[PDB]
């Protein structure tokens, strides 16, 4: 029986336990002794686990912090609504996209700061913006500086709401555990009424709202001459004025006449040519569909009656020779270790963003998007990066599962023990093919540096010397860019430019053109195969090896985050799980540095560029200088950052200043990485006589950081720097140059 | 020696290269004076003479000398 | 006139980066309408410049071969030549705002060491105390300087040390 | 309320005020006051 | 108390069988085998990786180094209440008993036993490495 | 071998035999302490150096001490 | 003798910061060799040995030569 | 030797409290090596705050 539980006042609203710092830990509510106390309750403040051994306690206080998150989130969307409404260019961006740059921020005048508020255009002054607000608020159908004020107090209105019912869901009402345990309803609720109705309401505001404004801006009439969204809900005349299926109204629909229906429900493709965005027709059809899928998706698990699937069942189903009891046991593993769903949904919402950045740079989705160059670099390197760290937070938190609920006496001769039972072999081989990616992806590179400087050029790796051409890669892009023909007859056009074809431009500039493919594109890609084997090799090594290792038999005991055991067996440095979450977050930034690298020097390089022939950024260097490391060095990093080296005494020198910080606090993390707290203890033990010696010697002792508070330390102030360094040389290059 | 420094890049390798085996030379001196402290150093037969007395005003030095580098680093 | 280095009131390349940063302002001026937002903040910006340079000249600064401001820190020739207001004024009003943060926070661990929760006062801090030990820590070099001469600004042979002292 | 004052009274809401009133009086002396280098 | 015996047809444990399992130290050098009695049928974590059903009644199994037993020794010690011990196996068939060596647990006090490697001295009264120089070897202070 | 040393502080809380993960160390009768207990080391041929007994003796300074010595195939800890 | 100015200025006394520093962790490794707080039976254990294990707090870079080791970047 | 709740100071120079100031717990009696057992207002590295000593390492002051 699926049905409502919750306990009445659990905890009272009270100011006490805010006066009574780390009132959660038997262990820190004892009180401060040393410094290494202020870490502690600042590092185990939201471990749950540690809190309580209660899983509906834990339960409830995740569900109240998802609440808070929520309002936060809802801060920053009514944050970026009202300076987009108040401290903007957005309607002198409207009135002429193609020349006037985006800008929502402005500065205050003191202490010279003024000079970042510049000339944007529109008779404003501030700093320009690659968020892609404006695409995003044109695309809707927004017009005035108003609907975006009356959105920013909305948004404020529903923070308002998210913090009230976290706090009511902790302290006036907080659910029982076996709310939380009905897996099946909350998969159907939220297959059904979240993805469904959500697609499905937007469609409803895109084929009411977005179709008939952006169909009059892309005709050319003033924005304020536009009629108001409510009166194209109100007369449907001139709804059948733009497109004469509105006439019938809705009687095509009921009478599945939906053919009719194909003035704004298209299947285009391709890019608006006089816009450079996807159709938004084609759009409105797309989450119609989308909209009905996943509201048939959301009836499939049983609850309150008899038709529908039953989890368990479906698992325990599926059970081979080859391995045993097969999916047996999981069902109670993902219903009672947040842990394990934590893992799942970080992995797939990470690779998520990461496919959000790829089919949001190869498919326009807005309009002025793909030729505002600063936007489109910036989306997609954010959304790289937010990808690969939920990628590692997966590893993190599969690893602390194996290590705190996993229990094997329900859990016997199953998947997972199997997994775990011949992880010698899985962890071997993915060392092995490692070694031979790096071997021969990086080998290829060195090759052609030493051919290269050794006045050999016919012996590299290259288009004219040893070709080493993508094919399966080009017959996958020549078959898609022919399916419209034979295998998708109702397309008008392909999915995508990159495709192969002709060229859509807007304003001057290239929106998308055909992507090609030669030995380049090659070596890049087997990097990218290298670089990720190995973050998986690290992450994966970490998650198998959390419980137990032939050099430490019973680390289990020593729990998910503990320095060592000592500098015994020759030395067991780094050999938590936590420790390998360490490594793997060197090592993504390390993939997704040359992800984001190939991305922009390819674009500029091949793609983006103005249009008289079409001249590139970079003049099509790519394809003959990115089969050295030399050659990245010199017209990659070297070439490209004249812009940030220059960009003083302009609106771009906080850019430059941002540049510098980067690499200082890059530097400043290798303090961390390379030292230990033995000589800091000692330094420390020092300094605290000097202060004793004028009686200044505080009463919580001064303590080094500990071993792992040292790598933590070390790793996020290293990703800071490098992430903030790319960052401020990406922004600054593409502004000046686009 | 007649024409050097008209050699400019001489004069740049001749630099560089003795101030990084000056540098290399002074941080084996303190080394190879850390490695007298623990292996040879008798405490009896240096009771109270300077070298004696360095080890009991140690936490002054290292107090001061972390007072200079933090001044000249922070300005 | 200090080291070979002429006043900036007489130096050619300070009125040739004077009018370079006007000529800068107004070359990003010259693109908007009379009475508009960003018109009026960029003469703000040009009538802060000037300020700025007729003030630097005013105050009798040092200019050196490219036109830039040069500060004299030696006691005894910044007090002859008249430049005491750059390095010798600036340090002794930052030896006084120090020395005043310094005796406060002495102030207060004194304060809260006699207490039966020393740390308890260190983590939440008593914001009455404070406030009485910030608006009487304006005569903490006297306090300082008499603390020096009873012996009771320093702590004796009772400190921590290693077995080898 | 007793408690709230408690909290209030607490290490980082108390450095987060105080650095807001030290920032706050800094960057109102360099507007009235803008680019001060000597005296 | 008297030294028990290699029993070597003692059942095992049923499981499947791991890569983490046993190597060329076990044929070369020694392998070391832990043996205890059970009152009941019951599911335990390998140190090696995974899970193993013990029979009921005695057990035998064979791991590659001493830390393994011991740390199958703590785990059915603390939680299944059981008194294991675990041996050592040369490739001649030589058995070496130990733990517990004394037969009562090391983890509380015997008679009988002869207490080594005491210092009858505060780690203070060392003598300072100036006086061990030149000996046959290396030497800390704290040898003699 | 590595070198472990058992000091006359000792107490006898037991807390460094079972803190040791190789059975190295044993607790043996004495009258130095009111436990009547000191801890002792007869086999440490199996010691490995992880010095778990040092994190877990209470006393100040500490009564169990390992130098580590010359690497045996059982102090490095391989299984192969 | 080079005709020097604000930027020597700067450059000399951010060399007055690395050797300063530099001295610091050179002069602080000869004199904690014997022992420090945290290990006071330092000078048992030798010249360069890893570390004294996870326990006290952690105990990691304690030796001399590890001092050694990270002022050599210093240098 | 000293008696409970009186303030010694410590002479061992490889102890934490070394040169500072603790509270006597208890003197054991017997023929114990260490029987001054003192507690300290601050904990060492090792998170511990009592400590035992002998007679000629505690100075009742
Ligand atoms: C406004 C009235 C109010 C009061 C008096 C309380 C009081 C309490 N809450 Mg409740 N609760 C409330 C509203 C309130 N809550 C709201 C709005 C939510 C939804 C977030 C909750 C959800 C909730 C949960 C899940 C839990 C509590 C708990 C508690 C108890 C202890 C927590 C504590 O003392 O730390 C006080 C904490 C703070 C003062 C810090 C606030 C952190 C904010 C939310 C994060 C956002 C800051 C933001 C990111 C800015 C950062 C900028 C930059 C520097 C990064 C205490 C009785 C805990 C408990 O009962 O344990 C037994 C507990 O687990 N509350
Ligand atoms: C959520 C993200 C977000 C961010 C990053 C910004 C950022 C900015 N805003 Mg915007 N703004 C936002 C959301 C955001 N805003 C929202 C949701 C609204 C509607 C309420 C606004 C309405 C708004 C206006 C009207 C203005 C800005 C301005 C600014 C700029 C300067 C801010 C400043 O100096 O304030 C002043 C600084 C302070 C008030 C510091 C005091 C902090 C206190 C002392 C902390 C005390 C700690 C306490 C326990 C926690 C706070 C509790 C809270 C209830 C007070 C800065 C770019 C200004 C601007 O753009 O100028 C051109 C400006 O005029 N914002
Ligand atoms: C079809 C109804 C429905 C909808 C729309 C949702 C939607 C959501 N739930 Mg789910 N939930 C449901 C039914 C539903 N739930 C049921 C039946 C159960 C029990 C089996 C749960 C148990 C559950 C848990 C344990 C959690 C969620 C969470 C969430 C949020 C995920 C965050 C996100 O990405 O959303 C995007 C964000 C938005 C779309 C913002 C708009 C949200 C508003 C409030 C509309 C959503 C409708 C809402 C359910 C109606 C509340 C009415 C209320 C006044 C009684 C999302 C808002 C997570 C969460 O974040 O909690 C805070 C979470 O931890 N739900
Ligand atoms: C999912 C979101 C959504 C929403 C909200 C709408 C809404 C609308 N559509 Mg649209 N439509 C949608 C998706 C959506 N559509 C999609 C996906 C397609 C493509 C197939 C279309 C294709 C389409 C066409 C071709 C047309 C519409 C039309 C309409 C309008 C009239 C529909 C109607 O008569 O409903 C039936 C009536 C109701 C459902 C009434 C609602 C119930 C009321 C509010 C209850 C009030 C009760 C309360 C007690 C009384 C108030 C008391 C209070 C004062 C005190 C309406 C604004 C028509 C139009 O006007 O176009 C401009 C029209 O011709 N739609
Ligand atoms: C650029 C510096 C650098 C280099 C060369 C390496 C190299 C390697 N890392 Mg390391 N890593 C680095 C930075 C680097 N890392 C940093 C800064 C960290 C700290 C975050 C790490 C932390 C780390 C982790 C956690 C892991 C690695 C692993 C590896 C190995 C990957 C396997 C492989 O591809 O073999 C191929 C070898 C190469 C690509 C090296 C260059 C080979 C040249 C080009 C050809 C060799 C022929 C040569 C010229 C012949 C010489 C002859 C001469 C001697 C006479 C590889 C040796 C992983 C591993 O070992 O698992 C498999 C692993 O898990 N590293
Ligand atoms: C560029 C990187 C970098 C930087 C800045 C430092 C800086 C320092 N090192 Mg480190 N060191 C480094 C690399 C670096 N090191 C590397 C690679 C190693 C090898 C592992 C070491 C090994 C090492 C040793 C062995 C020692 C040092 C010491 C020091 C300090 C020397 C005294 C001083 O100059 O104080 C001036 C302070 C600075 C230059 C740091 C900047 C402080 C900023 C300006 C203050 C905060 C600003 C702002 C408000 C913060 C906002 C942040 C926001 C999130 C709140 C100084 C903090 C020594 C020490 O501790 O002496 C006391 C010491 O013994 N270092
Ligand atoms: C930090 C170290 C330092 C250094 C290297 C200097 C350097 C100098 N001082 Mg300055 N000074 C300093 C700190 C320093 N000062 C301090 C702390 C005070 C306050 C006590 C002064 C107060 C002061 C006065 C009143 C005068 C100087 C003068 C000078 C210049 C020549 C002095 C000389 O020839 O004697 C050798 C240098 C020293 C012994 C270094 C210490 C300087 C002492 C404190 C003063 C020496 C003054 C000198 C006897 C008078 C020379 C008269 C001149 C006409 C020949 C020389 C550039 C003189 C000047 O203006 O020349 C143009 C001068 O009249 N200084
Ligand atoms: C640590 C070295 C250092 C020093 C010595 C200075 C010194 C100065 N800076 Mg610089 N600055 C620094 C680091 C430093 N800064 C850093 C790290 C940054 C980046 C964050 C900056 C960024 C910066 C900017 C953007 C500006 C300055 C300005 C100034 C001048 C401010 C004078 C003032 O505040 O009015 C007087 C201050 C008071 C009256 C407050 C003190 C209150 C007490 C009670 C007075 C007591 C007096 C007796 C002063 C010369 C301003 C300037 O125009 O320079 C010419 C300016 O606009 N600084
Ligand atoms: C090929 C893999 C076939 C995998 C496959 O067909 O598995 C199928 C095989 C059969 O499973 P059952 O029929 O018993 O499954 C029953 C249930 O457990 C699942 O429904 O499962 C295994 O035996 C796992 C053994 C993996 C053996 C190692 C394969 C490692 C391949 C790594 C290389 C991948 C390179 C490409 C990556 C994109
Ligand atoms: C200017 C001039 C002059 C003067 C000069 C002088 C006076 C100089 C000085 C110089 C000096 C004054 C130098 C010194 C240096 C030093 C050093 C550089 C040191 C180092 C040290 C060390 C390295 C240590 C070591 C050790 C240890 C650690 C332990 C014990 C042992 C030993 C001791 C070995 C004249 C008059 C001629 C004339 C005019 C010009
Ligand atoms: S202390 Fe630091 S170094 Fe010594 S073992 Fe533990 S981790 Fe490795
Ligand atoms: S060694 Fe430390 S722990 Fe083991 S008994 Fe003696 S005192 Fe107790
Ligand atoms: S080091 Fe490892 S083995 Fe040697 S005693 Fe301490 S714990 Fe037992």
């Amino acid at each position: 029986k699926v049905k409502i539980a919750v306990d009445r006042n659990p905890v009272e609203t009270s100011f006490e336990k805010w006066a009574k710092p780390g009132h959660f830990s038997r262990t820190l509510s004892k009180g401060p002794n040393t410094t290494t106390w202020i870490w502690n309750l600042h590092a185990d403040a939201h471990d749950f686990d540690s809190h309580t051994s209660d899983l509906e306690e834990i339960s409830r206080k995740v569900f109240s912090a998802h609440f808070g998150q929520l309002g936060i989130i809802f801060i920053w969307l009514s944050g970026m609504y009202f300076h987009g409404a108040r401290f903007s260019n957005y309607e002198a961006w409207l009135s002429d996209p193609t020349h006037i740059k985006p800008s929502a921020q402005v500065v205050w005048p003191i202490v010279g700061q003024e000079i970042l508020n510049g000339d944007v255009g529109g008779g404003f002054q501030g700093i320009q913006i690659t968020s892609g607000f404006f695409q995003l608020w044109r695309a809707s159908g927004i017009t005035s500086e108003l609907q975006l004020y009356t959105t920013a107090i909305g948004g404020l209105v529903m923070a308002a709401a998210m913090f009230f019912a976290g706090w009511f869901h902790y302290h006036k009402a907080a659910p029982k555990l076996e709310w939380f345990q009905n897996v099946e309803s909350m998969l159907n609720h939220h297959l059904g009424g979240l993805l469904g109705l959500g697609s499905l309401a937007w469609a409803g505001h895109q084929i009411h709202v977005s179709l008939p404004v952006n169909k009059l801006l892309d005709a050319g009439v003033d924005p304020k001459e536009i009629p108001l969204p409510h009166d194209l809900l109100l007369n449907r005349a001139i709804m059948a004025d733009l497109y004469p299926s509105f006439a019938k109204g809705i009687a095509p629909f009921f009478t599945l006449n939906w053919s009719e229906y194909s003035d704004f429900l298209t299947f285009k493709g391709g890019l608006n040519p006089v816009t450079g965005g996807l159709w938004l027709s084609d759009t409105a059809h797309h989450h119609v569909a989308i909209a009905v899928l996943f509201l048939v998706a959301g009836h499939m698990y049983r609850t309150n009656w008899g038709i529908g699937h039953s989890m368990k069942e479906i698992l325990e189903a599926h059970r081979g020779p080859f391995t045993g009891e097969g999916h047996v046991g999981l069902y109670e593993i993902l219903t009672t270790s947040w842990h394990a769903q934590l893992a799942i949904n970080l992995a797939l919402f990470g690779s998520l963003s990461i496919i959000v950045a790829h089919h949001m740079y190869a498919m326009p989705p807005y309009p002025y998007l793909a030729t505002d160059y600063g936007t489109q670099l910036s989306l997609f390197t954010h959304h790289t990066w937010i990808g690969g760290f939920c990628i590692v937070g997966a590893g993190a938190h599969a690893a602390i599962f194996m290590v705190r609920d996993y229990d094997p006496t329900n859990n016997y001769n199953n998947l997972l023990d199997r997994v775990i039972r011949h992880r010698d072999a899985i962890i071997s081989h993915l060392n092995w093919v490692c070694i031979f990616l790096g071997f021969h992806s990086f080998g290829l590179y060195i090759h052609n540096d030493t051919m290269s400087a050794l006045g050999r050029p016919q012996d590299m790796f290259s288009d004219t010397a040893i070709q080493l051409q993508p094919v399966f890669a080009q017959w996958i892009q020549n078959t898609h860019f022919l399916a419209p023909q034979l295998t998708a007859p109702n397309a008008l056009a392909a999915t995508s430019l990159t495709w192969g074809g002709d060229l859509v431009a807007v304003g001057g500039k290239v929106a998308m053109m055909p992507i090609s493919l030669g030995t380049s594109d090659f070596m890049v890609h087997h990097i990218h195969a290298f670089t990720i084997h190995v973050t998986v090799l690290i992450l994966l090594k970490g998650v198998l090896f959390a419980r137990s290792s032939r050099l430490i038999p019973d680390k289990a005991n020593l729990g998910f985050r503990f320095p060592c055991d000592g500098p015994g067996r020759g030395g067991t440095c780094q050999v938590s799980a936590w420790d390998h979450v360490f490594l793997g977050l060197f090592w993504m930034y390390n993939s997704l540095s040359i992800v984001i690298f190939h991305f922009s020097w390819k674009m500029q390089s091949d793609v983006w560029g103005t249009v008289t022939g079409v001249s590139h950024i970079t003049g099509g260097n790519f394809a003959q200088s990115a089969n050295t490391i030399n050659g990245w060095l010199r017209d990659f990093l070297w070439a490209q950052s004249s812009q940030v080296i220059q960009s003083y005494g302009s609106a771009l020198s906080a850019y430059g200043l941002i540049f510098l910080g980067a690499h200082f606090v890059w530097a400043f993390s290798l303090m961390f990485l390379f030292s230990g707290r033995g000589y800091w203890q000692e330094l420390i033990e020092s300094i605290v006589w000097a202060h004793n010696k004028l009686k200044v010697a505080p009463a919580i002792q001064p303590r080094a950081l500990s071993i792992t508070q040292g790598r933590a330390v070390g790793v996020a102030h290293y990703l800071l720097g490098g992430i903030a360094t790319t960052w401020s040389f990406f922004l600054a290059r593409i502004i000046s140059v686009g | 020696y007649a024409f050097q420094a008209i050699d400019f890049t001489t004069q740049a390798a001749l630099y560089t290269h003795h101030q990084y085996i000056a540098g290399f030379i002074m941080c084996g001196a303190f080394a190879h004076g850390a490695i007298f402290f623990i292996r040879d150093y008798d405490p009896e037969q240096n009771k109270g003479n300077v070298l004696a007395r360095m080890l009991d005003h140690k936490e002054a030095l290292i107090s001061h000398l972390s007072w200079v580098s933090l001044f000249l680093g922070f300005h | 006139d200090i080291a070979g280095l002429t006043p900036c009131s007489e130096s050619k390349a300070y009125a040739k980066l004077e009018k370079k940063e006007l000529k800068t302002l107004e070359k990003r001026l010259k693109q908007y309408e009379a009475d508009s937002a960003p018109a009026v903040a960029l003469k703000a910006t040009m009538e802060r410049t000037k300020a700025r340079f007729a003030n630097y000249a005013k105050a009798g600064l040092l200019c050196g071969n490219d036109g830039l401001p040069h500060l004299i820190a030696d006691p005894g020739l910044a007090l002859k030549y008249g430049h005491a207001g750059e390095v010798f004024i600036p340090t002794f009003g930052f030896l006084y705002v120090a020395g005043y943060i310094g005796y406060v926070g002495r102030q207060y661990l004194i304060a809260v060491k006699g207490e039966a929760k020393p740390t308890d006062k260190e983590i939440i801090i008593d914001v009455p105390l404070a406030t009485k030990l910030a608006w009487q820590g304006a005569g903490w070099p006297l306090a300082a300087v008499q603390e020096l001469q009873r012996g009771t600004l320093l702590e004796k042979e009772e400190n921590i040390t290693v077995s080898p002292r | 309320m007793k408690d709230f004052t408690t909290y209030l009274s607490t290490a980082p809401v108390i450095a987060t005020i105080w650095f807001t009133f030290t920032a706050g009086l800094l960057i109102e002396i360099n507007r009235y006051f803008p680019d001060p280098l000597v005296f | 108390w008297t030294v028990p015996t290699l029993n070597p047809d003692t059942p095992s444990p049923i499981f499947g069988g791991s890569t983490g399992g046993l190597l060329r130290k076990a044929q070369t050098e020694e392998f070391y085998v832990i043996t205890w009695e059970a009152k009941k049928e019951q599911i335990f974590e390998m140190p090696t990786g995974g899970a193993a059903i013990m029979r009921q009644g005695p057990n035998l199994l064979k791991f590659g180094k001493k830390e393994q037993c011991l740390a199958l020794t703590t785990q059915l010690r603390n939680k299944f209440k059981l008194t294991p011990c675990f041996y050592r196996v040369f490739p001649d068939g030589k058995v070496q008993y130990l733990h517990p060596a004394d037969g009562v647990y090391p983890e509380k006090v015997n008679a009988g036993r002869v207490g080594a490697n005491q210092n009858m001295r505060r780690i203070g009264q060392n003598v300072n490495p100036i006086k061990v120089k030149f000996s046959g070897r290396m030497m800390s202070p704290a040898e003699i | 071998a590595h070198i472990v040393k058992i000091y006359d502080t000792c107490i006898g809380c037991t807390q460094c035999v079972r803190a040791c993960p190789l059975d190295v160390l044993e607790m043996v009768p004495w009258d130095g302490c009111k436990a009547s207990q000191m801890a002792s080391a007869p086999r440490t041929e199996d010691c490995v150096g992880c010095k778990r007994c040092e994190t877990a003796c209470p006393t100040d300074f500490l009564s169990v001490r390992v130098y580590l010595g010359s690497e045996s195939t059982r102090s490095m800890g391989l299984s192969y | 003798f080079l005709t020097i100015g604000p930027g020597d200025f700067l450059v000399h006394h951010a060399i007055a910061l690395g050797l300063h520093t530099t001295t610091l962790i050179l002069v602080k490794g000869a004199l904690d060799a014997r022992g420090s707080k945290l290990m006071p039976d330092k000078k048992d254990f030798g010249y360069s040995f890893p570390c004294d294990g996870p326990g006290r707090g952690g105990t990691c870079d304690i030796s001399a030569y590890d001092a050694f080791y990270l002022a050599v970047f210093w240098m | 030797g000293p008696k409970r709740g009186s303030l010694v100071k410590i002479l061992r120079p490889e102890s934490y409290w070394f040169n500072q100031v603790g509270k006597v717990v208890s003197v054991d009696q017997s023929g114990v090596r260490y029987p001054v057992v003192v507690r300290f207002e601050n904990q060492n590295y090792a998170g511990v705050t009592t400590n035992n000593y002998a007679l000629d390492e505690v100075v009742a002051a």
